DNA sequence: GCTAATAAACTAAAAACTATTATTATG
DNA sequence: TAATAATAGTTTTTAGTTTATTGGG
């Protein structure tokens, strides 16, 4: 299922940290 | 499905299963749609919960061992999860299934038999 | 702490009730180490783990006076936790086991202490009064029923007061489901009615209790409750003696009525008790009714099989005190007792 | 509560996952290792109460009850430990291959209805309540079953029987410089167009390492709010945001290690004797005289209603104080496992709420002998994102409302204004450093240590991994992006000889 | 510091009555004055107390020359208070029979604090006088003491049986007392000292002046009385390069008892008989004690266990550098809802006092992040041991002065899941027509607020935050029945306190008919408790 | 130039949450 | 003669402590 984590199902698939950025 | 005191999905397993037995007194087959209703009966909520189901399962194959088949894994898989009678229940369902002679000394042997057939339940 | 910590407690308790006073002295260290242990404020300690307190109810050994020492501690304590556990003001009426283990301790304690001889015996007497429902088993209520009846002396003077609801209350109980229940009430009713028989006889006041609350009911009953009455009016038939001794003998002339109903089935050791109570009361007896009475008691001889071992042993109870009431006559004595022998 | 998460790992002992056309990159079977090991820190971090094994095919020997040969089972299904970790390591690396394939055979052939046997077996080995079970394959090739058509045919019988009882296989791209081959024998076969010469479909989050809790769900009170008195309705409160702290030590031996209990006493001075609770009597001296009472009356006076809520009244959104915060809010749902039909009239009261912008304001009672408060019921309408998935429940914030005496009193302050060209001077300066803020940006860097720290010294590392803080600012970047604004603003405002520090 | 704090109470006979159903003005003033000196001493607060009786059937002060300040008597000096003041309240103050002008009780007042505010220091003075207005008064040292008041700096609250500006709730919403059965001497002193105040304060003179029954639900009686809150000296950050000095305050904050349940004996009553300790021993070899120092804390870590010390830790802890405020940067403000604020408190930050440059940044940035609907990320660390912790930072302005707001935020460790199911889309819960017309109904009937007439503002039927927890007014009743009556059961909650407790009754009267529609139109079902 | 709370971390402690298991009921 | 029903067993706060630590004078 997309945006599930396959680490743990019934979760949230996990995106590293994105910081910050500019405009 | 009504699963609130046993007397009511025990006596309609009762009943299913001996209309599966004689239906058409075995002379005919085309209510095989009604052997897929009670097989998802048996899968809708039941293979969830698994205790009533094993229970109704052993009635229906006690009453016609072909449809057992549709649960051999199934019936395999909850084996060793119970401790209780309810184990002794699914031995039968086992005995129905002369049919079922393809392959079972490594199931019954995966499944450990030996504990339980040591352990003293006459 | 599981249930195989509430099997090994069990297993201690009934092992103290069957092995007792050959060599199972090494407790007292036991006892007090049982007290340290209980008195920690930890109290994980379930509801079911509670039957400590019978742990701690022992009778198995002389109980030299550290466990005398202990007892007050023991009984304050217990007093608090009643006071706890009652108070439905802190919607915490649970008593699930806590109760029923402190009747135990001090059914195993009271039997060598604390008689009727100061204040708080009327305290912890309180906390049994107060004793709806107990879902289905009714452990805590038989529990205070069989409390009081094996220490029912020592609530003297002090349940005298409220006698008519202690009196329907206990009817009741005998008169509920769980058998159990009703035979605990029944012993404890006795020991009631028991307790009651003695202080009126010895009070100078017996005639206020007397038209207050004895012949009220006594009139007024006419299942074993009729036998319940009997035993009543057996038991209440001594403080007549002192006051209106004349009618004494008249209510055991009635008495003869009734076993005349009876001669032509489980009531007869009521008569018997009733009749060997008025008789030792009495003194003087109508002698027609020597043959008739043995008649009544050869014939309950005779009735003595189609019983269950229960009420075998409360008809032989029966005959031991009627024998006793008989043994003041002489003449009478050896006379009956021959008689009632040979019809035998 | 509901069931648990079961989790299989069966890696090829073959030739394919030792061996890579680049090998400056990782070997199938390393990266696979540090794959499970980095699986296992976030499943010790997150659900160690769950069931993971390892167990291999292919290999030369075998090791399994169900004795199938070539079947290996290296790790039955366990919650994982440091014992399992380094025992995992001591095979990692260019030479702990090189000693599993010298203890242990790999490159002989296989059979998946023989491995789905013994991961069946292995999973109806427990007994526990269980919601997932799923198997993870290790292996580059698609062909050595199409190799046997009968051996394909019963793998795949097999595997769909598996899948039919709840068995869930997912798969696991292995770098093929021939390619994975999808479609050519997995997706007909595994429960569910690049041929993957490359090996990274999910890989990326399986080697990251993830510090989180993850409590499942469960309901803090299913309280039962009282309109006026009788019309009472079932709800259910929870926290979705919910402080995580440090789990407690464990008090042990320093010189065998296994945990001592404690146990606590009250007993006299005099005598020293230990003493009862009837014995405490609670006291407090206010001057020089001294108030006893017990604890029964202490929580006697925090009892006033019972657990529930009592509506106060409706209130628009607009009158509540933006710095009003007393403590964090919770989430409220209906419940209808009390009061039947309560969820028609929550529906109902949501959008009538909505519609009209007003809050219900509640007087809580959480538990017995509980002081109850005042409680504002904002709507929070469900909202889902452009996948359609609920990132805001439905159902009603639960805020706090601060009584007088939870504010305090300050020494008054003036009002001092500024000139418009230091606002401009503002509104540059923070367009410089603008960006788009999310709640999945910034963790506890000292809880973050914290772990690593602990990971490493379970691991007996050397060094601890550093926990990267992203609180910390980037003075070189905001001051390359700021530049003169800095100055020019202070020049606008500070004197050249006061700097704010004096 | 110290508050020079005096209380002059009537003991005329006129407020000795009340209308039948509306318990006594003395009897009111009374609870009032028992209220106020029981979170005094309850507080143990370092203010001298002073108690001044004017209308006295006898006349006790020092002015008592003769037809001078006569029915005055005082009862209690400047000194702290003591439950000897609580039980001399309760039952040595009685109603009396005469009445005297309230101004000579203020001269007598003002003399008693200006020959006792010597010797000492005190950070206030204050008075409290509790009158119905009834009793005539020469208004002849009007000017005199407002004089004497503004060259000597005494701060007043005044309060009445009535209401300042049907049914009657003492100490709950509802009409305290009709308008239209003043006597003419109360309104003569109601302008009278409407005038002397708002000649002594300005505008704000008619805030002071309220009614008993409200002020049982405020802290008007103590909003002169209180300690300012202490700040946070620190310094904002902005990258490397600018810096500004800050003095943050807790605005909101949760409330404690500031006196812990003292454990003595049953019999000797001592804490000091009984002593306490904690055993360590071993869980097995029967109970082997195991030496206090020789236990040393572990960890779980997933299956297992590893022994770890907290020095280990505290030379591994991620440390925190000092007390700072950096912030980290800036988003709109309508990327942040209210379910994201967390901690326990909320600090009103401020920039240091007497910056004038400070205060012109600050107010520019409040102006820069107001215009643009903004808002900042700032990390705050207390000190050194802290926790460091990440915060919201959004403006508030006043009609005096603007300011910011900080409150801290979660990281994703806080964060939690639970999925729901989509009520507006469930088919079985579809609310009728008629169910919602009656929760309109309902709603109508029960919301708090009115349009206010010939005006856009918006009034509120129950005003929560300026009423205190309820706690601490049944804790103190209690205290003092316990001891007074060593002997006696707990008092019940007063019915002053379930009046704050319950809402208006006329919006339960509005709600009367719509709740019998909602209960008649929903079909709720129950289960066993 | 003379000492002074303080929130954090630490406990106990109390309730909610699934998860079972004697118990009559009937014979 | 065999079915149901409170019921104790793991998490999770949270009220009352306990630590020294900055902040001054």
């Amino acid at each position: 299922c997309p945006g599930e984590s396959l680490i743990n199902p019934g979760f949230k698939s996990k995106k590293p940290a994105g910081g910050v950025d500019f405009d | 499905s009504f699963v609130r005191y046993k007397e009511v999905y025990a006596a309609a397993a009762e009943v299913l299963g001996l209309i599966l037995r004689y239906v058409m007194e075995r002379k005919n087959i085309l209510e095989e749609s009604l052997c897929e209703l009670v097989a998802k009966q048996l899968k809708q909520h039941q293979n969830t919960m698994e205790d009533k189901f094993i229970v109704c399962l052993n009635k229906v194959t006690k009453s016609f061992p072909p449809l057992a088949d549709r649960f051999m894994n199934a019936v395999f898989f909850l084996l060793p999860k119970f401790h209780g009678v309810l184990k002794t229940l699914c031995l039968e369902v086992v005995l129905c299934r002369v049919e079922g002679m393809t392959e079972l000394y490594f199931q019954l042997k995966s499944k450990d038999f030996v504990q339980v057939m040591r352990h003293r339940d006459d | 702490c599981k249930i195989p910590a509430l099997d090994l407690l069990i297993k201690l308790l009934q092992t103290f009730r069957s092995s007792r006073l050959m060599d199972e002295f090494k407790i007292g260290e036991l006892f007090s180490k049982f007290y340290g242990e209980l008195a920690l404020k930890k109290k994980i300690p379930d509801t079911v783990l509670e039957k400590v307190y019978e742990l701690l109810g022992l009778l198995g050994e002389v109980h030299p006076s550290e466990m005398i020492n202990n007892a007050e501690n023991l009984f304050r304590a217990f007093l608090g936790e009643l006071k706890t556990q009652m108070t439905s003001a802190v919607r915490e009426p649970k008593l699930p086991v806590l109760a029923g283990c402190l009747k135990g301790l001090s059914s195993l304690l009271c039997n060598f202490t604390k008689s009727m001889e100061e204040d708080p015996q009327t305290s912890r007497e309180i906390f049994n009064f107060v004793l709806q429902i107990d879902l289905k088993r009714y452990a805590v209520p038989s529990a205070g029923l069989r409390l009081f009846a094996l220490h029912a002396s020592q609530f003297s003077t002090c349940l005298l007061d409220n006698y008519v609801s202690l009196f329907e209350v206990l009817l009741k109980w005998c008169a509920h489901t769980n058998v159990e229940l009703k035979k605990a009430a029944l012993s404890a009713l006795e020991s009631f009615l028991k307790q009651v028989s003695n202080m009126v006889a010895k009070n100078a006041e017996m005639h206020k209790n007397k038209l207050q609350y004895f012949m009220e009911q006594f009139y007024g009953i006419i299942n074993k409750e009729l036998s319940i009455a009997i035993r009543g009016y057996g038991l209440f038939a001594g403080p007549c003696k002192v006051i209106n001794a004349k009618d004494v003998d008249f209510m055991y002339v009635e008495l003869i009525q009734r076993c005349k109903q009876m001669f032509l089935v489980y009531q007869m050791p009521s008569f018997l008790q009733s009749v060997a109570s008025v008789l030792l009361y009495l003194d003087t007896v109508p002698e027609v009714y020597t043959p008739v009475l043995e008649h009544l008691v050869v014939m309950q001889i005779d009735s003595f099989p189609q019983y269950s071992p229960k009420m075998q042993l409360v008809c032989c109870r029966a005959i031991v005190k009627v024998f006793l009431a008989l043994a003041a006559k002489g003449p009478v004595l050896r006379n009956c007792i021959s008689t009632v022998v040979h019809q035998g | 509560y509901s069931g648990r998460d079961s989790l299989i790992f069966l890696v090829d002992a073959s030739k394919a996952m030792f061996e890579s056309q680049s090998e400056d990159e990782l070997t199938p079977f390393d990266m696979s290792i540090q794959c499970i090991q980095s699986v296992y820190i976030s499943k010790i971090i997150s659900s160690d109460r769950d069931l993971l094994a390892v167990v291999f095919y292919g290999t030369e020997k075998d090791k399994n009850s169900v004795n199938f040969k070539n079947i290996y089972v290296l790790q039955e299904l366990d919650n994982p430990g440091a014992k399992r970790i380094l025992e995992l390591d001591q095979f990692k690396g260019q030479q702990g291959q090189k000693r599993f394939q010298d203890m242990m055979g790999h490159g002989s052939d296989y059979s998946l209805s023989e491995v789905l046997w013994v991961c069946a077996n292995l999973f109806s080995d427990v007994q526990f309540k269980m919601s997932h079970k799923r198997i993870m394959l290790f292996t580059n090739e698609d062909n050595p079953h199409g190799n046997d058509s009968a051996k394909a045919s019963r793998a795949r019988t097999k595997a769909g029987d598996l899948r039919d009882t709840g068995i869930f296989l997912d798969l696991m791209h292995l770098k093929k410089p021939g390619g994975f081959d999808i479609s050519l024998f997995y997706r007909d076969i595994i429960s569910i167009l690049r041929v993957h010469f490359e090996e990274s479909s999910k890989l990326e989050d399986l080697l990251r390492k993830v510090r989180a809790k993850e409590t499942r769900k469960r309901a803090l009170s299913r309280l039962k709010l009282k309109l006026n008195k009788d019309i009472v309705i079932s709800v259910g409160i929870y926290n979705l945001v919910q402080k995580a702290l440090k789990p407690p030590p464990i008090k042990l031996y320093r010189e065998t290690n296994e945990p001592v209990k404690t146990k606590t006493r009250t007993f006299n001075t005099s005598t020293g004797g230990l003493l009862l609770p009837s014995d405490t009597k609670r006291s407090q001296i206010y001057g020089s005289r001294q108030i006893i009472l017990e604890k029964e009356e202490t929580e006697e006076l925090k009892r006033f209603d019972d657990p529930g809520l009592m509506l106060m009244g409706f209130k628009p959104l607009v009158l509540l104080k933006k710095h009003h915060y007393l403590r964090p809010s919770l989430f409220v749902y209906p419940e209808e496992s009390l009061v039947i039909g309560s969820s028609t009239l929550f529906s109902a009261l949501l959008i009538k709420c909505l519609e009209k912008e007003v809050a219900a304001l509640c007087r809580y009672t959480p538990r017995r002998n509980i002081p109850p408060y005042f409680v504002a019921l904002v709507p929070q309408e469900e909202e889902l994102d452009d996948q359609k998935i609920q990132v805001t429940p439905p159902g009603f914030q639960l805020v706090f409302l601060p009584f007088a005496d939870d504010k305090r009193k300050m020494p008054f302050t003036e009002k001092i204004m500024a000139t418009p060209e230091q606002v401009g001077k503002m509104k540059a300066i923070v367009e410089k450093l603008r960006f788009t803020y999310r709640s999945d940006s910034f963790e506890n860097p000292v809880l973050q240590q914290h772990f690593r720290n602990l990971e490493a010294l379970a691991l007996d590392l050397m060094e601890p991994e550093q926990a990267v803080d992203l609180t910390l600012p980037k003075v070189e970047a905001m001051n390359k992006r700021l530049g003169s604004l800095v100055d020019e603003f202070k020049e606008l405002v500070y004197p050249p000889d006061y700097n704010p520090e004096g | 510091n110290k508050a020079a704090v005096v209380l002059c109470m009537d003991v005329g006979f006129t407020m000795s009555n009340s209308i039948p159903g509306i318990e006594s003005p003395f009897e009111q003033a009374k609870k009032v004055i028992t209220m106020f000196v029981q979170r005094q001493v309850f507080a143990e607060n370092k203010d001298e107390i002073a108690l001044v009786l004017f209308g006295t059937d006898g006349t006790d002060n020092p002015l008592s020359g003769g037809d001078q300040y006569q029915n005055i008597t005082v009862h209690r000096h400047l000194m702290l208070p003591d439950f000897d003041l609580l039980e001399d309240i309760e039952s040595k103050i009685q109603p009396g029979s005469q009445q005297a002008d309230f101004l000579d009780a203020l001269i007598v007042s003002m003399d008693v604090i200006q020959h006792e505010t010597i010797g000492k220091k005190f950070e206030k003075r204050h008075i409290e006088i509790f009158t119905d207005l009834s009793s005539r008064f020469s208004k002849s040292q009007l000017d005199i003491i407002i004089h004497s008041l503004k060259k000597c700096d005494i701060s007043l609250q005044f309060f009445l049986p009535f209401s300042l500006g049907g049914p009657f709730r003492l100490g709950g919403h509802g009409p305290s007392f009709p308008l239209k059965g003043i006597t003419e001497q109360q309104k003569e002193g109601l302008e009278i000292v409407k005038m002397v105040m708002i000649s002594l304060e300005g505008e704000d003179g008619l805030d002071e002046i309220y009614s008993f029954s409200e002020s049982l639900r405020k802290l008007c009686v103590f909003k002169k009385i209180e300690r300012h809150s202490i700040h946070w000296p620190c310094r904002l950050t902005i990258g490397s390069n600018l810096s500004i000095r800050i003095a943050a305050y807790k605005s909101i904050l949760q409330e404690r008892v500031k006196k812990t349940w003292t454990v003595v004996d049953a019999k000797t009553l001592k804490k000091e008989d009984i002593q306490k300790e904690t055993v360590y021993c071993l869980n097995d070899d029967d109970e082997t004690e195991v030496l206090k120092e020789d236990i040393i804390q572990g960890f779980r870590y997933g299956s297992d266990i590893v022994p770890f010390s907290k020095v280990d830790e505290e030379q591994m802890k991620y440390k925190s550098e000092g007390k700072c405020f950096s912030v980290l940067g800036f988003c709109k403000s309508s990327q942040v809802q209210r379910r994201f604020f967390m901690g326990n408190q909320v600090l009103k930050v401020f920039a240091a006092r007497d910056d004038e440059a400070a205060a012109v940044a600050l107010s520019s940035l409040i102006h820069a992040l107001d215009d643009l609907d903004m808002v900042a990320i700032v990390r705050y660390a207390y000190d050194k041991r802290a926790n460091p912790q990440v915060g919201v930072a959004f403006p508030h302005i006043k009609h005096n002065y603007e300011c910011l707001v900080y409150v801290q935020l979660p990281f994703m460790e806080d964060l939690r899941q639970y999925m729901f199911s989509s009520l507006k889309n469930s088919k079985k819960y579809a609310p009728t027509e008629a169910q919602l017309n009656a929760v309109d109904a309902l709603i109508d009937s029960m919301s708090l607020a009115k349009k206010d007439e010939k005006t856009d503002t918006l009034e509120d039927l129950f005003p929560t935050t300026k009423i205190p927890n309820p706690r601490f007014q049944r804790l103190f009743q209690c205290l003092l029945h316990r001891a007074l009556h060593p002997r006696e059961p707990l008092p019940p909650i007063q019915q002053h306190i379930w009046n704050m407790l319950n809402p208006p009754a006329e919006v339960t009267t509005k709600s009367q008919i719509p709740l019998s529609k909602i209960k008649t139109l929903f079909p709720l079902i129950e289960a066993k408790k």
